[PDB]
């Protein structure tokens, strides 16, 4: 089957197209496919400094003070609250300089995040209320484990979901 | 109410579609045993219903189709349409 | 995947066009599970559910290797004869076990000098190899002699 | 199509059942129809649509199928493996003892209200 | 079988009304254990037994395998519902060791029910009614048709 | 370059030991019992620690 | 492989806690372990169940004496009946002075009923005493130990008996010969039958249980469309259950149907378990024998019973398909093999897991317990194969060849040896300390191995394969214990082909037989 395949291939007149396919792709200075590197490039902080050849507008130069300061912010889950406009404005702009932009973020900016994330947490706890009574009672872990188990499209997988599969202890403890 | 519901799934005067047995298969793929009759009717019950109401969306999203004032298929126009409007996903089958 | 071509494609399906159907699937019977035996002793039987020599014309890369009258009958494919299977040490193994048995010169001790023997050959591990030996060897101590009731003795204790 | 077929044979998979070539190949237009979908939009975003503003012309460079492959990745497509996460994650459940008890020789269960007691279901 | 008998006539009305639709345009225009591949295909029966709408299995035969697969895909949705909450290992639910279920055995179902699709149980006797009248509408619909048809080829 | 593999006799890989058991058993009342373990925790109870 | 070392002795040149002297012996993980030996109950006792964090075999001894005799000859019986009472009043008075005297009610209570016909006031005369200055104060006793008790035997009898008391001296053989010499002798006889029992270890005993080529029994599973995953059979060798692939688990009981629940209700052999999601793909049965387990890919582990056939118990820890659940050698503790890139450690009261294992770049294809029970051995698709420590969470060792996946693996009872079984169709035999493969079983054809296992002592194993065939593999052709016994590769002793069926697993009996199971008929 395997000759005969091959040779049906090349009763098509793509068998020039498929000769030429053999070489390694990626004409470029590379594209890794490894994961160590990959998980360390996506770890550490990056630095958007620039060059200059003739000029390089922007009138504000470039700086990573900006990216420790973002990394030290008393974040979430820390604290019992959700954050309020300052610290979630001083953790963008470590990002933003991290990925490689630059100028400051506008303020109107942290509104919208706020208002869109108060959305998500009323939509999650409005099924978990869902779950527990059909028409006095008190919430629990496990019923919002449930319903994270229904409804998942919900949150996006990764980093709390195995989290949350690690946090379900038993009574005694 | 409710319980005229499982008054009447009992008796013979209200035996869905879909036979018992198939439903019993149903149910114990999906982990579920139990001596009672009731709950697998009412599950065949309301299966039966969604499946009607994505028959009227298909009925009416076909009305809609030409002439709206060789017979009728319900083809994948249609069902691309109505399967979209749930939260059934996109069907973008081709050719080649 | 019917062929099309135009002014080729290689694509269309021509497979609709039903208007009622009222077929009735067909139930198949339950899984249930054939015992047979197979490889007594090392040998295969063909006799039974098994394969004949003919993975000869099987896809040499596919299964490969190959290695392997009366009521007196204890197994003939199983070639018992040569006496190269057994060990080296198994053979002395045995004189010693044979000797220590085939005693029989006090009333004392020498019960105390096989019973050990005895009761060791009772309880103790890979003996499936020289089981036949046995068979034969004490088969002809009870076609040899017929009087000593130690002997007979010996031997129901030891089929115990 | 019988280059699927050419691609089976790169893992060693000479058995398939004529069905999944069909399948997959549907299955690459649908993502790419919705990736080079989303593309045209960012594309669209970089002409600055709204109720009329501007045109809409198309050039669709790699940059904007990357931005449409990158958020789709960002819910699907099982990613590298996150071991690190895993290991410290393991690390904190790794962390508090066994039991250290005897059930002498059983089972022990849990107790009865976590245990299910499979009767037949009732109202 | 009251349900499987009425949409059995509801089957029966539309096989001869859209007969006689269709010969109406011509004369215008004149002018246990059970496995799997038998419950799939009874399902389909059943399906194509639903679809009064269009014509029983007047479709192409890739709808038919879609459908069957989307109700099956919902049924199990149901049950994998029904079973988390009965195992659930939390307080809310999870007999109290003085026998007080906080939520009885019922509420389970009801719940169950109204997490996936239908919203109250009444609805159910909604749609039950809404069919036997759908009969009973079509049927007069085209009987009316078919009357003024009578007339008309006079 | 320090690991401890080394076995033990459990009364599972040998014979004529088999211990007796009385946890699984029939009473003539009742239909079965078994061994399950005790919490502290009961039914309607304070659920956890303050909110803060 | 030259740059392993350059690169590993540059990096331990860097760890200032490695100088250049104990650099070298960490270079010393190429010799293997000594030939150790198998723990006979002669010497070695046994041990509690417990956990993997670090009194009554007088009961146990007396256990050996109401067993082996039942199971003797009928012309032993009229003998051996007045052998019983006496030894077991003995082994009380002993345990209740010995200072467990709630112990010496209790069995006392639980083996009043062994000779009630006999002696009807002996039970009263010992019911009325609990305490131990309620022993020295009662008279009876004491003149029973004062003077011995006539004992009427013949000479061989008590021979092969004292010569079963020899072999188990591990939950009690000693303390009751003990007793014997000092209260009747009907322990100088004792030394000197000691000293008969070495002397049968001199060229008596068998020295070195050579190879033994096995017998086979196979149960081929006809009319399933190919919707079976898992087989597995019972430790005793009375069941086979299978899992399919919608959510079932059929048990079969091989010789009969006493399939029957022991309620009143619940009115053949063959018996469905439901209560399941998705398919089933591992499934395992406690070494008592009254309860089962089984995995699958909708991240559920459920508990079952075996005298009502009834689930009792669900778990959920994990985040994606569980392969395959194993229990523990002993009980109490089961593991779990997923699709998330982990391995969870249960328990069977605790209902959410104890320890999590993470080291795996894919899947983890398979999980098993060292015969210690405090390791576990996953093997996976990144074609490395793991060791893991079940309290401390992490890898002590890692061996990694093995050009594609792997399925299966297994332990020899001893404690040297793992085997690696793959897409590859190449067995590997692993040494645990040295982590290098010491043999590599080259046959097979080129297909999937599935399963496979080793003997009751080590001395052979058997691969089981996707190639229509089952391959019994000596094992000590070049290992530490060469075991030759002389007259594609060797250590290759016979290969027995079926009617074009895969086969699935094994399982040894207690005895030389194999029990084999497969699909597909013809």
């Amino acid at each position: 089957y395997e000759r005969l395949k091959r040779d049906i291939l090349a009763l098509p007149v793509r068998e020039r197209r498929r000769i030429k396919a053999i070489t390694r792709e990626s004409g470029k200075k590379g594209m890794v496919n490894s994961v160590i590197t990959q998980t360390r490039q996506a770890l550490i902080p990056k630095v958007p400094v620039v060059t200059r050849p003739t000029n390089v507008p922007g009138n504000s130069v470039q700086w990573a003070q900006d990216v420790i300061h973002g990394f030290q912010a008393l974040l979430a889950s820390e604290i019992y609250e959700l954050p309020e406009m300052d610290n979630l404005r001083t953790r963008m702009t470590g990002i933003s300089r991290e990925h490689g932009l630059i100028g400051p973020v506008d303020d109107s900016v942290i509104e919208i995040m706020l208002i869109g994330l108060e959305q998500h947490l009323k939509g999650i706890v409005e099924a978990a209320i869902d779950i527990v009574k059909y028409r006095r009672h008190t919430l629990t872990i496990e019923d919002m484990y449930d319903t994270l188990e229904q409804y998942p499209y919900l949150v996006e997988p990764g980093g709390t979901l195995l989290r949350l599969q690690s946090v379900m202890l038993h009574d005694e403890d | 109410t409710l319980e005229e519901i499982l008054e009447m799934m009992e008796d013979e005067e209200f035996t869905p579609i879909i036979p018992d047995a198939v439903t019993d298969y149903y149910l114990a793929k999906n982990g579920f045993e139990t001596s009672d009759i009731k709950i697998k009717r009412i599950l065949a019950l309301a299966t039966q219903k969604f499946i009607s109401d994505i028959a009227q969306d298909a009925y009416e999203y076909s009305r809609i189709r030409s002439s709206s004032s060789n017979k009728v298929v319900l083809t994948m126009d249609d069902l691309r349409s109505a399967l979209g409007e749930y939260g059934i996903n996109v069907k973008r089958p081709n050719f080649y | 995947f019917k062929e099309a071509l135009v002014g080729y494609v290689d694509d269309d399906e021509v497979d609709f066009e039903k208007l009622i159907n009222e077929p009735l699937p067909k139930v198949p019977r339950f899984s249930t599970f054939t015992a047979h035996w197979l490889a007594i002793e090392g040998v295969q039987p063909a006799i039974p559910q098994n394969p004949s020599p003919n993975d000869i014309k099987n896809i040499l890369p596919i299964n490969r290797g190959s290695m392997e009258i009366s009521n007196q009958k204890q197994g003939l494919e199983v070639k018992p004869l040569v006496k190269h299977v057994l060990s080296r040490e198994l053979q002395l193994y045995f004189d010693k076990i044979v000797e220590v048995l085939l005693n029989q010169e006090e009333t004392k001790e020498a019960e105390l000098l096989r019973n050990s023997a005895l009761q060791s050959v009772r309880a103790d591990p890979g003996l499936h190899q020289l089981v036949p030996y046995f068979i034969q060897f004490i088969s002809e101590t009870i076609t040899k002699n017929l009087k000593n009731i130690s002997l007979l003795s010996t031997m129901l204790e030891l089929i115990y | 199509v019988r280059l699927l077929h050419l691609i089976f044979a790169t893992q060693n998979i000479y058995s398939y059942q004529d069905h999944v070539p069909l399948q997959l190949m549907d299955f690459a237009y649908r993502y790419t129809t919705g990736t080079l979908q989303d593309a045209t939009i960012y594309s669209d975003h970089a002409h600055a649509s709204n109720a009329g503003n501007a045109g809409t012309n198309a050039q669709l460079t790699t940059e904007d199928i990357r931005l449409a492959i990158a958020a789709r990745t960002n819910y699907q497509f099982k990613p590298v493996p996150p071991k690190e996460l895993l290991l410290e994650l393991a690390a904190e459940r790794n962390k508090k003892p066994l039991p250290a008890v005897i059930p002498t020789w059983g089972i022990r269960l849990p107790p009865e209200k976590y245990c299910l007691t499979g009767k037949d279901w009732v109202l | 079988g009251m349900n499987k008998k009425f949409n059995e006539i509801i089957h029966l009305m539309q096989q001869i009304r859209r007969i006689c639709f269709k010969i109406s345009l011509i004369r215008q225009m004149q002018t246990d254990k059970l496995d799997s591949d038998v419950s799939y295909n009874s399902l389909k029966r059943s399906i194509s037994k639903i679809l009064m709408a269009n014509g029983f299995e007047s479709t192409a035969p890739f709808c038919s395998d879609v459908i069957t697969q989307i109700a099956e895909n919902y049924f199990g949705n149901l049950v994998k519902t029904l079973k988390n909450h009965i195992e659930s290992k939390s307080i809310n639910k999870v007999m109290g060791d003085a026998k007080f279920q906080k939520v009885s055995n019922k509420d389970i179902l009801l719940l169950s029910l109204l997490e996936n699709g239908v919203e109250s149980p009444d609805a159910l006797y909604e749609y039950y009614n809404e069919n036997i009248v759908k009969q009973i509408s079509k049927l007069e619909g085209l009987k009316s048709r078919l009357s003024s048809f009578l007339a008309e080829l006079l | 370059n320090l690991d401890l593999s080394v076995p033990l006799n459990p009364h599972r890989a040998t014979a004529n030991l088999k211990p007796e058991v009385k946890y699984p058993y029939y009473d003539p009342e009742t239909d079965t019992v078994v061994h399950e373990h005790r919490p502290d925790a009961r039914g309607n109870m304070v659920n956890a620690d303050t909110v803060d | 492989a030259a740059d392993l070392n350059r690169i590993v002795l540059e990096y331990l040149n860097k760890k200032g806690y490695h100088k250049t002297e104990s650099m070298l012996r960490m270079e010393s993980s190429h010799i293997p372990a000594p030939p150790t030996n198998i723990p006979t109950p002669q010497t070695t006792n046994i041990s509690r169940p417990t956990a993997p964090g670090r009194p009554a075999t007088i009961k146990r001894g007396y256990s050996i004496l109401k067993s082996w005799c039942e199971s003797s000859l009928d012309f032993y019986r009229p003998e051996l009946e007045k052998f019983l009472y006496p030894v077991f009043v003995h082994c009380y008075l002993d345990l209740i002075a010995r200072g467990y005297p709630s112990h010496a009610r209790e069995f006392y209570d639980k083996f009043s009923k062994d000779h009630s016909v006999l002696h009807e006031y002996e039970i009263s005369k010992l019911g009325g005493i609990s305490l131990k200055e309620h022993l020295q104060e009662n008279d009876v006793a004491k003149i029973f130990r004062s003077h011995k008790f006539k004992v009427l035997i013949g000479r061989t009898t008590f021979n092969l008996l004292l010569y079963f008391l020899n072999e188990n001296d591990a939950v009690g053989g000693g303390v009751v010969l003990r007793l014997i010499n000092q209260y009747i002798e009907p322990a100088q006889d004792l030394r000197n039958d000691i000293a008969m029992i070495q002397d049968s270890r001199a060229k008596i005993k068998l020295s070195a249980a050579q190879a033994s080529l096995p017998s086979v029994c196979m149960y081929t599973f006809h009319n399933t469309n190919n919707d079976l995953t898992c087989l597995k059979f019972n430790d005793d060798s009375t069941m086979v259950a299978s899992g399919f692939q919608d959510s079932f688990i059929k048990l079969w009981s091989i010789d009969g149907s006493p399939l029957r629940s022991l309620l009143k209700n619940d009115p053949k052999g063959s018996r469905r378990l439901v209560g399941h999601s998705g398919a089933v793909y591992g499934v395992d049965f406690s070494p008592d024998n009254r309860y089962l387990i089984s995995c699958s890919e909708d991240k559920t582990v459920r508990l079952w019973s075996l005298d009502t056939y009834t689930c009792l118990v669900s778990y959920k820890g994990h985040s994606s398909s569980v392969w395959d659940v194993k229990f523990s050698p002993m009980g109490h503790y089961f593991a779990t093999a997923s699709h998330d890139q982990t391995a969870r450690l249960w328990s069977c009261d605790h209902i959410y897991p104890l320890r999590i294992f993470a080291g795996h770049l894919n899947d983890v294809d398979c999980v098993e317990f060292h015969p210690n029970s405090t390791y576990l051995f996953t093997g996976s698709s990144d074609k490395t194969a793991r060791m893991w420590d079940i309290a401390r969470g992490e890898c002590v060792r890692v061996f990694m060849g093995h050009s594609g996946a792997i399925n299966c693996l297994a332990v020899s009872p001893d404690g040297r040896w793992l085997a690696s079984a793959g897409e590859d169709s190449v067995v590997c035999l692993w040494d645990i300390s040295t982590g290098r493969r010491i043999k590599a079983m080259r046959g097979h054809g080129r297909s999937s191995i599935y399963s496979l296992a080793f003997s009751r002592e080590g001395t052979v194993l058997v691969s089981t394969g996707a190639d229509n065939s089952v391959r019994v593999w000596d094992v000590k052709k070049n290992t530490n214990s060469p075991s030759a016994q002389p007259e594609a590769t060797n250590d290759h002793m016979s290969v027995y082909f079926t009617k074009k069926t895969p086969v699935y697993t094994v399982h040894f009996t207690r005895r030389n037989l194999c029990l084999a199971g497969g699909v597909f008929g013809g």
